[PDB]
């Protein structure tokens, strides 16, 4: 048993490219890519937790984190797009 | 010789009443001077009925 | 003369911890300084405790059965930055806007977190 | 009584639960709030979004239907903020962008 | 001409005492204890004697002696007084109390009161409508036993003012109270407030003021002074009144035509040199001889320079955008280039990246087009740009002075601030406006159908009062006029009430109870009852509040 991220990139892939295929040395690197992403990211919210004296990780510390690494107009649309989702998701009622 | 007399404003009540056939309807029109509630036959029910009115239009 | 003033005004006015307007006895107790947030709060649970306890009796008169409830007719649309009629709206941070000048030079460019503290006036935060 | 996962419920692709899970054995802090892998998802849909959207478009320029790794590195080292972030990773099999000095040239 | 404003100026003059001859141990005294202001007097006069703001502050002194008792109208004396005062209200209840004793102390002194066992006088007090039960019996237990006074009432302030204006007691009429921090809407029946049915809008002064200053810091975010909450109350209410119509006066405040008046403004190398030179001479020649038709081919080079500027900033323009067209023919020839000459090595060459290069060639462009308007010599605006309308008025604007450097204009702002009394969702509170209050009052209650009005409603319409603090600003009998013309049915007639000072009309309004009628024993507690019923008592009478269930 392993685990990959294949499945969920393909589907994000067909969304706008139907008619593409795909290496799997292109999965590699792209799976290592995200993995990376989220490494820097979450050590970042850490470190940021760590920083003020606090013991739980909520949006706002990897909201950020995110301001932090990403590039300025990246950072506005990954946030842009975070705060939809996460008031999308909020909205549980 | 002839008379006109006109009623126009904006539809603020559309209640029919019956006795499958309507026995009349109240509609309450409102302009900027004021209200204004009228009974009518079923006769001009049908011709709204055939314009699409619904409570809000002029 | 000017530092004196307000001791002149002080000692005029001055009145000591035997106060002459109490009573003979006071017996001053200890209160909390319980904001007004929080009033609300057991205010709106003892009155439940009150209906959970008749039930198992409607309201006349109390703090929440006074205020106004939301309007039925649809509320009207502005510009966030002007206040004039807010014709369009922009996809990314959902602020209203009037023409074209004010989202090139104002609304596009803006610096992040001035369009939370722009939804804060009509509460859509 | 059945529903169904939070990533439709977030409307996104990616498994919030999995990056839950990443995020709560991954001993990055003792207590994890509901909002964070939301968050985290939502951002690591842009990111790969964007980077297969720039990987279609080198692949659609070469005329081609599968996606070589010479479309990835040309596609993140022809853009600028990807330069500024993917600066110091090397991509496997990826080669390096035509150049050439001005100085160096035929000149006449 | 710009108007400067500045902070209101202080009181000289101390407050004065009452005189200890006029004490009556039996006279009540009428305590008005509203949000922003206190009015305080004895019952046999008309006008109240103490007017002052409800606050107090402490003073530290070098000499170690604490004197703390700066309360109300002492205040106002110096800025640094006055900048320390705290007010006992937290929104719209009382959170602390001991400088409600303060102030209670302060103002029984200042009454000419000398007490024996507390105080021998019984008290008329006003409460909030559908006050809490713990801020109910707080009260009680802090004016039977901290003052030990023989008699309480309470009551509405507006229901006071309407019982000032219909002495009667038994009347029929509609209360519009606008505070300071809410505003209420009392249905009236037969000189009774059906509690009922009244409702409440959480908007006020208060909030007004706070919105006046987040707007107006939003406008100018990078102003160099900061302004207290005087200066922004002062200009509330100097520069806002209420407009006839909102849905017309907006789409017409920003033209020129308009903002004109109702805007205000709150403050080989020899033969080269020989031949420039003949050339030089050549078109010297050339301007004496042919003065027009040398200044016509300048102006037209110059147009076909700005032209050709303007070409060329257009395209570094829509070089810059990443999802263009111009973007993705550029990734391309970037793939061409790399897919594969002369020509091939003279485009790679010219596709490189040149910022600096295209700044110094729009540097030698408006050089070039800096000659030739030098050539047609010898031989944009802000009418258009709303932002430039809203920002500085109808008058042009420099950054170089530093006295409209200084500068505000309220252009939208003087109508946006009162109008969210009628359309509370601007402020963000999800309620009804006044109008439909009024509306869903007068038309769906009380027996009477929409397009049938009862004779309680007939009555009612009648005589509608306005009262409260809020009633200042201009426009609003008006707007209420047009509006309650606008939904009742045709040929109802319409009358509404409004003093000259709507301030004061709840002071007269318990003078008038305590004095002219033999009845304001109706509604008073005594020790007996405190003591028998406990603090959780609430009388039942025409003018306060009613039991909290059924």
């Amino acid at each position: 048993r392993k685990e990959t991220y294949s499945s969920y990139i393909y589907k994000v892939l067909k969304q706008t490219h139907p008619d593409t295929g795909i290496s799997q040395k292109s999965m590699s690197i792209l799976n290592s890519f995200v993995n990376d992403i989220f490494e820097r990211i979450a050590t970042e919210a850490s470190k940021l937790a760590a920083y003020n004296k606090k013991s739980t990780i909520s949006a706002r510390e990897i909201q950020t984190a995110v301001r932090l690494i990403l590039p300025g107009e990246l950072a506005k649309h990954a946030v842009s797009e975070g705060t939809r989702a996460v008031t999308k998701y909020s909205s549980s009622t | 010789k002839e008379t006109k007399e006109v009623y126009e404003g904006e539809v603020t009540e559309l209640t029919p009443e019956d006795a499958k056939t309507i026995s009349h309807v109240i509609v309450g029109l409102k302009s900027a001077k004021g209200t204004k509630t009228l009974r009518l036959d079923p006769t001009i029910y049908e011709s709204i009925q055939r314009e699409k009115v619904s409570i809000g239009d002029v | 003369e000017r530092l004196l003033f307000l001791r002149s005004v002080g000692e005029r006015n001055e009145i000591g911890f035997p106060s002459r307007f109490k009573s003979a006895h006071y017996k001053k107790p200890t209160r909390r300084h319980k904001s007004a947030r929080q009033l609300i709060s057991d205010e709106n649970k003892r009155i439940n405790a009150l209906l959970t306890k008749a039930n198992k009796l409607v309201p006349k008169a109390t703090y929440f059965s006074v205020e106004a409830p939301p309007s039925i007719r649809p509320a009207k649309k502005y510009c966030d930055v002007t206040g004039l009629k807010g014709f369009y709206k922009s996809p990314t941070n959902n602020i209203r806007y009037h023409n074209a000048e004010i989202y090139q030079l104002i609304v596009k460019p803006m610096a992040p977190g001035v369009d939370q503290e722009y939804l804060k006036l009509r509460g859509a935060n | 009584k059945a529903s169904q996962s939070r990533s439709a419920k977030a409307g996104l692709t990616f498994p919030v639960g999995r990056v839950h899970r990443l995020l709560r054995r991954g001993n990055y802090a003792q207590r994890i709030g509901s909002g964070a892998p939301v968050y985290l998802t939502a951002v690591l849909e842009y990111l790969a979004a964007e980077i297969l959207e720039l990987a279609g478009n080198a692949a659609r320029d070469n005329k081609k239907t599968r996606i070589i790794p010479r479309h990835l590195q040309l596609a993140i080292r022809n853009d600028d903020e990807l330069n500024k972030l993917l600066g110091n990773v090397t991509i496997a099999q990826g080669g390096v962008l035509p150049n050439i000095h001005q100085n160096l040239l035929p000149k006449k | 001409k710009a108007v400067v404003i500045d902070d209101p100026p202080l009181r000289q003059t101390p407050e004065p005492f009452d005189e200890q001859s006029a004490y009556n141990p039996q006279s009540p005294i009428a305590i008005d204890f509203g949000s922003s202001k206190l009015r305080a007097g004895f019952v046999n006069h008309a006008t109240p004697t103490h007017i002052f703001p409800n606050a107090l502050t402490k003073f530290r002194d070098r000499k170690l002696n604490k004197n703390f008792t700066f309360v109300g109208n002492d205040t106002l004396l110096d800025q640094a007084v006055r900048s320390q005062s705290r007010s006992p209200f937290d929104g719209p209840f009382v959170t602390n109390w001991n400088l409600t004793e303060e102030i209670l102390d302060y103002t029984f002194h200042h009454l000419g009161v000398v007490p024996d066992n507390g105080i021998p006088n019984p008290i008329l007090l006003t409460e909030r409508l559908a006050t809490v039960q713990s801020q109910r019996t707080n009260w009680y237990q802090i004016l039977f036993e901290t003052y030990n006074v023989p008699g309480v009432t309470f009551g509405i302030d507006s229901l006071f003012s309407f019982y000032n204006y219909n002495p009667s007691g038994n009347k029929t009429g509609l209360v519009i109270s606008c505070g300071h921090e809410d505003t209420n809407v009392i249905p009236v029946v037969d000189g009774a407030g059906i509690l009922t049915d009244a409702k409440r809008i959480n908007w006020g002064g208060h909030q007004a003021v706070d919105y006046l200053n987040d707007l107006m810091a939003l406008k100018y975010p990078y102003f160099p002074t900061k302004m207290s909450y005087l200066q922004y109350e002062t200009m509330y209410k100097d520069y806002c009144y209420v407009s006839r119509n909102y849905d017309e006066d907006i789409e017409k405040i920003l033209t020129l035509e308009n903002l004109d008046t109702n805007d205000v403004v709150v403050e080989e190398k020899e033969r080269v040199a020989k031949e420039e030179e003949e050339k030089k001479l050549k078109e010297q020649q050339w301007r004496e001889t042919d003065l027009n038709g040398w200044i016509k081919d300048k102006r037209l080079k110059l147009n076909k320079l700005i032209k050709r500027r303007k070409e060329k900033l257009k395209l570094r323009d829509e070089m810059k955008d990443r999802k263009s067209q111009v973007s993705q023919n550029r990734m391309k020839n970037l793939a061409s280039l790399a897919e594969d000459n002369d020509e091939d090595w003279l485009i790679y060459t010219d596709i490189t990246q040149n910022p600096e290069a295209f700044e110094e060639a729009l540097e030698y462009e408006y050089k070039d087009i800096v000659e030739l308007e030098r050539l047609l010599l010898e031989h944009y605006d802000w009418r258009n740009s709303i932002l430039h309308l809203f920002l500085r008025g109808p008058r042009p604007h420099d950054s170089e002075n530093i006295h409209e450097q200084h500068q505000m204009h309220l252009n939208v702002e003087r109508i946006r601030v009162p109008e969210v009394i009628f359309q509370p969702t601007m402020g963000g509170q999800d309620q009804a406006g006044i109008c439909e209050l009024s509306e869903t009052i007068l038309l769906k209650k009380f027996g009477s159908q929409p397009g049938k009005l009862s004779q309680t409603s007939i009555d009612m319409v009648n005589n509608v009062l306005i009262t409260g603090g809020n009633a200042k600003v201009p426009g609003l009998k008006e707007r209420i006029v047009k509006e309650f013309t606008g939904f009742l049915p045709t040929g109802t007639n319409i009358t509404v009430n409004m003093s000259s000072d709507p301030s004061l009309d709840a002071w007269k309004g318990m003078a008038a109870l305590a004095r002219n009628e033999e009845q304001y024993r109706k509604t008073v507690i005594s020790k007996k009852e405190y003591e028998e019923y406990g603090p959780e008592y609430i009388k039942e009478h025409k003018l306060g509040n009613t039991k909290y269930f059924e």
